[PDB]
């Protein structure tokens, strides 16, 4: 049961016909599914890595001159030459400086210039590429058994890790005692590594779009030249000075390192040292659970008497964890747990710690449940020796609503376009919505890309205006619906 | 320079913290704000000209708010 | 799940003596390796911790000068390297192991951690 | 963040339960559960006994109980077998990331 | 970052050459014309916002010309 | 001749000595005795507990 | 019971060790080394020189 002290835990409710339900998977999130006949589980994704990256190209963020020459030619002669100014391994610049009887030429004009420095790299930054073949994604499936941990057991928690690749991308765990669980993952869509580059500079690495790492303004070789002789751009980390048309001098632009974290911001950071592990993705799954199966359902309800050995707490998503154990006669037993009102003649909150057992009798269980809002009552155990616990939750229905809106749009806001297949059971509506997001989307993407947060509120407030001041009223409320929408999304956009 | 083309606005956004992420959120206009108030000058000039460029009131607001956003950002 | 350890180990004062803690049966890189000391008839004494996934450390004030920590992946090994020896330091050097989060941050611990130790390295001098 | 507090010695017949205070502060036992309880018989490494203020391990007798109450966390033993005399150590994660240990006590048990 | 504050405009400019001029004279409308060409979708929405705010041609070209230019440095 | 330096700023540094504090929900904020100095940069933020 | 310390509040405070540095107009800002501990209250004031 991980997913419980995690903020962004999110809840799925229900399968389909074929007890299967769509999931989208997150890093930072995690899933908490329920089904009627089935065990809660907890789905998180952990671990996403890239395998087997290909370098595409080098930048070099600072370089180095070392072995400056000049050639230098008297008016009328046209512009010099030297063998270096071929060389690739050479940045050179042609100019004109005055020349005259004191410059020893005997023409009064100006006289072309050229000069030549060698182009070092000190420092560079790998942008490599992943095959989208090659991502390995880890995902935990933990039971919310309410077990505790066990130091003898090879694994200490129940939960089951599964390694989704875009090749065997079907799946199933095997959680022991609660059947089996199937991930019909589909990796190839998650992420587009196809677009991306694995941006690796000194000592840090980022996820980057693979046009904007290949519009960038440094000098960059192949990424297939262990030499390092023929840097391209090169004019983009020198300059070229001539001051009182006299001289020409070139030096050095200056370490781009801190340039380069500036136009980093707005790309994920992935670690790449000791493989290319990505804490950014998101997965989408179809969880089969038609294999899996209830734990203890073929057991008595406990006689004994329950004492809480970890005091009733509330977590942030509006549900109550409290640790109780067990002092009865029956080892493995059902554990009665209600929550009902002061008088006992209403059933109030729903259980998310689904048929809470007893298997050891010296074995505390935890048990996660949903009260209502307001005050209510946690039950645990039978009129001999029964413990009744007192709860009061701040919140309200409407509250919750709203609450539950605006996670849907956030999500809507991330994953656009495949939030319909986060809690879907297939269906003509969810259909409908994705398809209709899928076209909304694309025409969003289109119009809206490479543009910052301040100027999706602008154009927000724009399209709001032209909506508002509108004589159909039909274009009127469209464009009014899709000022408030691209405010929303530059509101939530960047994080 | 490189950090002229920030990666900002490139999609590919997820629900993780990006890179420089709450101290680049404002930055581009607390720049603003400071050219703004080392260059008083030019602000009045364009407040002038949008006044005089655009009829309405929307049109006027919304060419000074563009033309003091594009200044110190010309660079 | 076995944490083995070097042999006690007799230094003159002033001398630097490293030891080390072999972990067998668990996935070394998954798990951080903390050193604990305990003086002859004295209360046991957390020095630090090297996170063997990426080898990131910490120890306590009392060691932070002396005490230096690193790991062997392959071996699957941790070392103990305190430096500077002085008369106090005769006692014997424990390794406690604690897994890091699915990351291998390890900057929270696990409520059940130092569940298994070494059986200690005796250090004279 | 600095040693917990522990009476140097507790002694009971045995039978009878025996109880054990680790004394902290707002840090390192008043403001975390990372309240653990180790074993350590002489010439031998210490055993987790006690995690978690309360949990024990899987192989941890019934008869160990924690409890903590403000910046005091209490170890209590009740069938108090002749094997349970050993030196028994208490643990804490400090707020700064670090590790404190009380400083230890003995039962005698006869 | 200290690029995105750079020194064109103090007033401060001889007859002898700066430190960058020849380089920097045009790297920000070579910018701009590469982010127009990159991120075409953005440029045809602006040409439609600046038509329909703009009453006349003046109007709906400088508008048009001051969101172009806006859309890349903002970012 | 002879100008007198005005201000020095710095393009490339260095971190160390990097700490961490918490604290459980409901209680402030943690308490870092490096706060005290001022060459240590430090910030606060909520982790879910 | 066992209540938690949320915050300490100084009512009465005293003040030692004042020290001040002083810069000739037009050269910056003064600077002091106590200005590094956070336990020193410092302002910074312009004066007629
Ligand atoms: C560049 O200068 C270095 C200075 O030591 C010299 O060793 C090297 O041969 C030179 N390379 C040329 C002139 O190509
Ligand atoms: C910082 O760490 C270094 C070791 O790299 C140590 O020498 C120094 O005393 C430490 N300083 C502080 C203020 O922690
Ligand atoms: C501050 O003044 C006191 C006397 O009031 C003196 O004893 C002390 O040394 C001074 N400096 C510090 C750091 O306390």
């Amino acid at each position: 049961m991980r997913c419980i002290g995690i903020s962004n835990r999110d809840f799925v409710e229900g399968v389909s016909g074929g007890s299967w339900v769509d999931i989208v998977l997150e890093h930072g999130s995690c899933v908490t599914t329920m089904a009627k006949n089935k065990p809660t589980l907890d789905f998180e994704l952990i671990k996403t890595e890239a395998k087997h990256p290909a370098t595409l190209r080098k930048y070099c963020i600072e370089a180095k001159l070392t072995n400056t020459t000049t050639a230098s030619r008297c008016p009328t002669q046209g512009e010099p030459s030297l063998n270096e100014e071929q060389d690739k391994r050479f940045v050179c610049k042609h100019s004109m400086v005055d020349r005259g009887w004191g410059n020893g030429c005997g023409l009064f004009g100006k006289g072309g210039i050229v000069t030549c420095a060698m182009f070092t790299c000190k420092k560079n930054m790998e942008g490599k590429i992943v095959q989208p073949e090659n991502l390995e994604y880890t995902i935990v499936i933990t039971p919310h058994s309410g077990e505790e941990n066990a130091v003898g057991q090879d694994t200490g928690k129940h939960g089951k890790e599964i390694k989704v690749t875009p090749q065997s991308s079907i799946t199933e765990a095997e959680l022991t005692g609660y059947g089996t669980v199937t991930m019909e993952c589909s990796p190839r869509t998650g992420l587009d590594f196809n677009e991306m580059v694995l941006l690796q500079m000194e000592n840090k690495a980022w996820l980057v779009h693979r046009q904007w790492f290949l519009d960038l303004p440094l000098p960059w070789l192949p990424g297939a030249d262990t030499q390092g002789s023929n840097w391209i751009q090169k004019e983009t980390l020198v300059t070229f000075k001539n001051p009182h048309a006299k001289k020409q001098d070139v030096v050095v632009l200056g370490s781009q390192e801190g340039a380069m974290h500036t136009a980093l911001t707005g790309a994920t950071e992935i670690q790449m040292s000791s493989g290319n592990l990505l804490f950014t993705g998101h997965l989408k799954c179809r969880l089969r659970m038609d294999k899996l199966q209830l734990k203890g359902m073929s057991y008595s309800m406990c006689t004994g008497k329950f004492k809480v050995v970890k005091e009733i707490a509330e977590t942030q998503h509006g549900t109550i964890v409290i640790r109780v154990q067990y002092e009865g006669d029956g080892s493995p037993c059902k554990i009665p747990f209600e929550i009902m009102d002061l008088e006992k003649r209403h059933v109030l909150g729903r259980l998310i710690t689904v048929n809470p057992i007893v298997t050891e009798k010296d074995s505390p269980v935890n048990i996660e449940a949903e009260p209502p809002f307001g005050d209510s009552y946690i039950i645990i155990g039978v009129e001999p020796g029964q413990l009744k616990l007192s709860w009061f939750k701040k919140g309200s229905s409407i509250g919750q609503m709203f609450e539950t809106t605006m996670r849907g749009a956030k999500r809507m806001a991330i994953l656009g376009d495949t939030a319909w297949d986060f809690g879907s059971l297939g269906g003509v509506f969810t259909s409908i919505g994705k398809a209709l997001h899928q076209v909304f989307g694309a025409i969003y993407g289109a119009a809206f890309s490479g543009v910052s947060w301040t100027m999706k509120i602008l154009i927000g407030v724009v399209i709001t205006w032209i909506g508002m001041n509108s004589r159909s009223t039909s274009l009127s409320v469209s464009l009014v619906l899709v000022g408030v929408v691209t405010l929303y999304l530059g509101v939530m956009v960047q994080a | 320079s490189v950090a002229l083309v920030p990666h900002v606005g490139m999609g590919l956004e997820t629900r993780t913290e990006t890179w420089m992420s709450s101290e680049g959120a404002w930055k581009h206009a607390q720049r603003i704000e400071t050219w703004v108030l080392r260059h008083p000058g030019f602000t009045i000039m364009a407040a002038i000209l949008a006044y005089t460029i655009g009829t309405t009131y929307f049109q006027r607001v919304l060419i000074f708010i563009l033309l003091t956003a594009v200044a110190p950002s010309m660079t | 799940v076995q944490l083995v350890e070097s042999g006690a180990e007799v230094k003159k004062p002033g001398a630097s003596v490293k030891v080390s803690c072999k972990a067998s049966g668990y996935t070394f890189t998954s798990y951080a390796m903390h050193w604990v000391r305990q003086a002859p008839g004295q209360r046991l004494e957390w020095m630090g911790w090297i996170n063997a996934g990426n080898g990131n450390t910490k120890y306590s004030q009392k060691f932070q000068d002396r005490v230096t920590i690193t790991r062997d992946t392959s071996a699957s090994t941790a070392y103990m390297e305190l430096s500077s020896l002085r008369s106090e330091d005769t006692a014997i050097y424990y390794c406690a192991r604690d897994k890091v989060d699915d990351y291998g941050d390890y900057w929270f611990p696990t409520l059940w951690y130092f569940d298994y130790w070494g059986q200690g390295t005796l250090v004279t001098v | 963040q600095s040693a917990l507090t522990q009476p140097a010695s507790v002694s009971g017949s045995p039978g009878q339960s025996i109880t054990i205070s680790c004394t902290g502060t707002s840090s390192d036992v008043g403001g975390f559960n990372y309240v653990s309880w180790f074993q350590q018989h002489p010439g031998k490494a210490p055993k987790l006994m006690l995690y978690d203020v309360t949990s024990r391990p899987s192989g941890v007798s019934s008869r160990f109980s924690g409890s903590k109450s403000g910046n005091t966390a209490s170890l209590t033993i009740s069938g108090l077998q002749a094997e349970d005399e050993a030196d028994y150590y208490c643990s804490s994660h400090t707020s700064r990331g670090t590790w404190v240990f009380g400083g230890g006590t003995k039962l005698t048990v006869l």
